[PDB]
């Protein structure tokens, strides 16, 4: 009996996730920037 | 007061008071701002052979008193001796930057010199923790820029250099609408613009200096950890405020209102500084000290630091930031008005000290850039005029939520990812 309401939950349940995990792979990498494109310059001390 | 500027083929400006010497000397609108990644140190070099022992021999049996300093926008060589023998000063000058611009430049004197800055600049590269790293400050903060560039040169570029650079540089920077003749002392301003104005000449009129590219900010950071050293010496700003700007006292106002401080002195330890409370508890430093670092196109606003609490470098910079926040949102009126009494306290003993090649450091710097001095009464006008509406407004355009720079040596493990101390840079709020 639940099927028609179930349905159309599940429609707002996946775009809302959906946004979320999208949004969030996003704000990820811009935190992650700094760590990401880091460099190393080695120089063997005397 | 003083300070009288007038320009005739060249450009005199001076500030005399009645002391015990008087010092005269040419400054060049021109610094290591100025040089490439590659000839880097061309003026540690040159500041150093107009210092050099043939050269230094000559002067000293006249009397007269050599000194040089190389900076960023400009450099300057500068020649002291006795308010009377003013002449003698001039004759000195105009004999090293036209006759014996052929000698000095001499090889064994040249390869002397040379030997000399690289024993020299290795060892503050060695040893001089806490301004090596105020210099890989501006290396990373202005990186890709003019600014960028270390006063006394790379390593590498000074052992590259040649006789070659040192002309060809000399040539396009040692010109005449690119210099200013200071004098400092005593002397008036008619005594020195008259026996300026004795010897004629020129010397490649016409030309002007080469142009470049306008230094620039960005949020990076450099990292020379080595934990062999005892200390955690660690330097942090963002983007300052240049010279002949609106702000340039509201700035340096600000830095004064946090000032600097050193753990061992009693008398420091009393200050009427909100962030002392939170870094004795645990003792978080040894020392550290506010700046306001002004330049032509760019500055510095932050602080350098010195700790042995490595295990407690987050806090150290954690509470300093968190006061830094207080400056746009909650600063208070008896924190700026203490700030201008000891702004106005520790302007006025730099302006006004017992050594002239200082005021003529001081002097040809303004002259150089804005063309003319301010007073140090039009000074105080000025900072005795700033509000906190004021104090408030420079903080929350230069240092909310804004970009920094971090630079750092020794054992600086416990110095966090640049992300968790740029975030403090700001506050929560609904």
């Amino acid at each position: 009996p639940e099927h028609d309401e179930r349905k159309r939950l599940g429609l707002k349940t996946v775009i809302i996730l959906s946004s979320l995990y999208l949004l969030s792979i996003w704000v990820k990498k811009f935190k992650w920037a700094g760590i990401k494109t880091r460099k190393f310059v080695f120089n063997p001390p005397k | 007061a003083e300070v009288t500027q007038l320009s005739n083929g060249i450009v005199v400006a001076t500030e005399h008071n009645p002391a015990h010497t008087a010092s005269v000397g040419v400054v060049f609108g021109s610094g290591a701002a100025n040089e490439n990644p590659y000839n880097n140190g061309v003026s540690n070099l040159w500041k150093n052979i107009f210092l050099s022992k043939e050269n230094s021999a000559v002067a000293a049996k006249e009397g007269l008193a050599l000194s040089s300093n190389i900076s960023r926008d400009f450099q300057s060589y500068i020649v002291s001796s006795l308010p009377g023998s003013t002449d003698k000063s001039l004759d000195f000058l105009n004999q090293s930057f036209i006759q014996q611009k052929a000698n000095l430049l001499s090889s064994s004197n040249f390869e002397a010199t040379k030997k000399s800055v690289l024993k020299q600049v290795q060892d503050f590269e060695d040893n001089d923790h806490p301004n090596r790293v105020l210099e890989h400050l501006h290396s990373t903060a202005f990186q890709n820029t003019p600014l960028s560039l270390p006063t006394r040169g790379t390593l590498e570029s000074l052992e590259n250099l040649v006789v070659a650079d040192l002309e060809s540089f000399a040539n396009n920077h040692f010109l005449n609408s690119n210099a200013v003749v200071v004098g400092t002392g005593n002397i008036k301003h008619e005594d020195l613009v008259n026996s300026i104005e004795s010897k004629n000449l020129s010397l490649q009129t016409g030309t002007k200096p080469v142009l470049k590219k306008k230094a620039a900010f960005l949020g990076s950071e450099v990292r020379l950890r080595d934990d062999t050293l005892p200390k955690a010496w660690i330097s942090l700003a963002v983007e300052g405020e240049p010279v002949n700007s609106p702000n340039y006292f509201v700035a340096k106002l600000a830095a004064q209102i946090f000032g600097s401080y050193n753990a061992f002195e009693p008398a420091s330890r009393l200050q009427g500084i909100k962030l002392l409370d939170n870094i004795q508890e645990y003792q978080l430093c040894d020392n550290f000290n506010h700046f306001s670092l002004s330049y032509k196109d760019s500055g510095l606003w932050g602080f350098s630091t010195a700790t042995r609490n490595v295990t407690m470098i987050d806090d150290l910079i954690h509470f300093t930031l968190k006061q830094w926040n207080r400056l746009t949102i909650s600063v208070t009126d008896t924190e700026v008005e203490r700030a201008k009494s000891l702004l106005k306290l520790q302007l006025g003993q730099l302006y006004e000290s017992g050594n002239p090649v200082n005021d003529a450091n001081l002097l040809g710097a303004e002259v150089l850039i804005k063309g003319s001095k301010l007073s140090l009464g039009e000074a105080f006008k000025k900072i005795d005029a700033i509000t906190v509406k004021d104090v408030k407004a420079w903080a929350g355009k230069r240092l909310w939520d804004q970009d920094i720079a971090i630079a750092g040596t020794g054992q600086i493990e416990g110095l966090l990812d640049y992300m968790r101390i740029r975030s403090d840079m700001s506050m929560m709020r609904w």
